[PDB]
């Protein structure tokens, strides 16, 4: 029950269950880049003011 | 308390002066008995003041 289950994780006894643990990590990592060279055609407009 | 009365019918005359105050909240000492030293270090308890 969701109040029983409450007293048997306190007093450390095992229930006939089993778990799996999921999280989520983030990491900063350097990278490097490679372009052979016309990889990309750029058109540029006029600017506004 | 000091001892009142006869000791012959202490204990009888005592519950019915408590039947209701032990039964509000639960008792602190016996509680942390049932702790895990992990479990009482941790926030859970809210008696480490």
């Amino acid at each position: 029950s969701p109040v029983a289950l409450h007293h048997q994780l306190k007093t450390g006894l095992h229930p006939g269950f089993g778990f799996t643990v999921v999280r989520q990590d983030r990491f900063v990592t350097e990278n490097v880049l490679f372009s052979e060279r016309a990889s990309e055609a750029y058109f540029l407009g006029q600017l506004q003011v | 308390a000091a001892p009142a009365g006869p000791a012959a019918d202490m204990q009888q005359l005592f519950l019915n002066a408590w039947g209701q105050r032990l039964a509000h909240g639960r008792v602190r000492w016996v509680a942390e008995g049932q702790m895990t030293p992990e479990q009482f270090m941790q926030p859970d308890n809210a008696n480490l003041a």
